[PDB]
């Protein structure tokens, strides 16, 4: 869900300020893999509304999308989202994602599952 | 600025209890969230791309939202609808609040009763009410088919497009056809127990809204002291979650146990006799009688539906309207969800969307879903809750146990 997400966003955040001992954060970078379902505005939007009567208050907030990258494991290849988009995509790959090389469903993830804030901007 | 790594872990609707050796500890609930973002992002846009963006909300009723958001249109350009247009809309709506609430007594609060799990479909029983509930929502997902088109067909000013006169007739004699499926449904609702699987029995303030042959449109509010439209007060309580409501101070109810106890003598039809007979059943002090009465809701509002169809047949010609975008037009709308109260709030300047609130029944039902977990058990606690949870019709949830 978009608010859970951005709630731990702002949590976090703000905890990293708590540890920096920062008096004001001015800007965050967050990078969100592709996998992920959420809608960028309405994550931003709550990240707003909860950042409002915090130290991290009117702080700009950055999204830089993570392209999703699959390995494949039998054959060992590795493929993009992107190779398979062009025919919602992110939920649940496994279930009918497969290497466009082999015939076998079996594969992880690398890149896109996770979200990390990449960037923060503090003022002390 | 300075990069840094910060992994946030999301591991992850649901309702929280948490349960200790001396006692029940805690118990908080966050199942909703705030439809603020929306009120956020329609302001400036044209009144049509708002009123497309609203049904997003909450997509369970999804033609709820679009009705008594073009009607708060309406009220605000100042434009009044035809009674025949008027009906129509009401028969639409009709529709969706047989589909929701067939589809919601049967799938969600008879399995609890009876304890089942997974598929719901078996042989051994369950074959007959299965098949009402079908029957049921095959009828209200085709009459929202068949007058709405999200609901396409439902337009500011008017309809979209109109069918046949022959597709009503047709649903006349469906609608006629699922009445006594409606009355088996009611019968069954009857027999199970309310206020248990630990009576949750007490007084609650029900709130609803007054129309005067019927509950589905209104523009009054219904509880014992009436207002036309207000704002009741609205509370911030945060888990760590959507904001809670309180009507004259208190936590109160929304549903069809609102409609009945505020509107009763408002009824008519068999509905009427049936409220008469087990008007104890349908007491203001309790949350399952909801369930029950919902599913008299269904006999009302089919009948009630055929009358309005014949009501479109008083003028046989029907074209819809047009009218003209207004500012300053500030249109409040109050309506009836199969949820309970939908408040839709929209003033327009200069064409585009200048002030938007709209308030979920949902929200209205969690403040006395919180007070209403007064349930004591030893876990099974949780499936007690669930049945709580569940006789107020939110759109999802789960519940979970926790010791210490
Ligand atoms: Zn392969």
């Amino acid at each position: 869900h978009e608010w859970a997400l951005a709630d731990a966003i702002v949590r976090t955040v703000l905890d990293y300020a708590q540890r920096e001992g920062a008096s004001r954060v001015k800007a965050v970078r967050v990078v969100l893999g592709e996998l992920q379902d959420v809608a960028e505005d309405i994550v931003k939007f709550a990240m707003e509304q909860l950042f409002a009567g915090t130290i991290a208050e009117g702080a700009e907030i950055e999204f830089v999308e993570e392209e999703a990258v699959f390995k494949c494991r039998n054959c060992n290849y590795e493929w993009k989202l992107k190779e398979v988009k062009d025919k919602f995509i992110p939920e649940v790959v496994h279930a009918f994602l497969a290497c466009p090389k082999c015939g076998s469903h079996d594969f992880e993830v690398v890149k896109g599952r996770g979200v990390y804030v990449a960037g923060i901007k503090i003022e002390k | 600025y300075l990069p840094i790594t910060v992994d946030h872990i999301a591991r992850v609707g649901g309702v929280e209890i948490v349960v200790g050796d001396d006692g029940v500890k805690e118990v908080k609930l966050n199942i909703i969230e705030g439809p603020r973002f929306f009120e956020a992002i329609t302001l400036g846009k044209k009144l049509d791309e708002a009123l497309a963006i609203y049904p997003r909300i909450c997509s369970f009723c999804s033609a709820a939202h679009k009705l008594t958001a073009v009607e708060a249109a309406e009220k605000a350009i100042g434009f009044t609808p035809r009674e025949e247009i008027q009906a129509l809309r009401e028969v639409l709506y009709i529709g969706d609040m047989i589909e929701s609430h067939a589809l919601h007594l049967y799938l969600l609060v008879l399995p609890d009763y009876l304890g089942y799990s997974g598929p719901l479909h078996m042989i051994d029983e369950y074959k007959k009410e299965m098949s009402i509930a079908l029957d049921l929502k095959n009828l209200g997902s085709w009459m929202m088919d068949e007058l709405g088109s999200h609901q396409e067909n439902a337009v500011l000013g008017g309809f979209g497009k109109l069918p046949d006169k022959s597709v009503l007739e047709n649903m006349k004699r469906r609608l006629k056809e699922a009445l006594p499926k409606a009355e088996y449904t009611f019968e069954l609702f009857t027999k199970l127990e309310q206020y248990e699987e630990i009576t949750h029995i007490a007084v609650k303030p029900r709130n609803g809204v007054y129309g005067i042959y019927g509950d589905y449109l209104k523009a009054s509010d219904g509880n014992e002291f009436p207002s036309e439209e207000y704002r009741e007060h609205i509370k911030e309580f945060v888990v760590e979650f959507a904001k809670h409501s309180h009507y004259h101070g208190k936590p109160f109810m929304v549903g069809a146990i609102s409609r009945l106890v505020n509107n009763a003598d408002t009824l008519y039809g068999r509905a009427k006799e049936l409220y008469e007979s087990y008007k104890d059943l349908l007491r203001s002090t309790n949350p399952f009688a909801n369930n029950l009465a919902q599913a008299l809701e269904l006999v009302y509002f089919t009948e009630r539906a055929i009358d309005l169809i014949d009501e479109a047949l008083a003028k046989w010609p029907i074209r819809p309207r047009d009218e003209v975008a207004l500012k300053d037009g500030f249109g409040v709308s109050t309506t009836e969800a199969p949820r309970g109260v939908l408040v839709y709030a929209l003033k327009v300047e200069n064409g585009r969307v200048s002030y938007a609130d709209i308030i979920t029944p949902t929200a209205f039902n969690l403040a006395m879903m919180e007070q209403h977990v007064r349930m004591m058990a030893e876990k099974k606690l949780k499936l007690l809750a669930e049945m709580v949870v569940r006789a107020y019709d939110p759109c999802i949830s789960c519940s979970v146990h926790v010791a210490r």
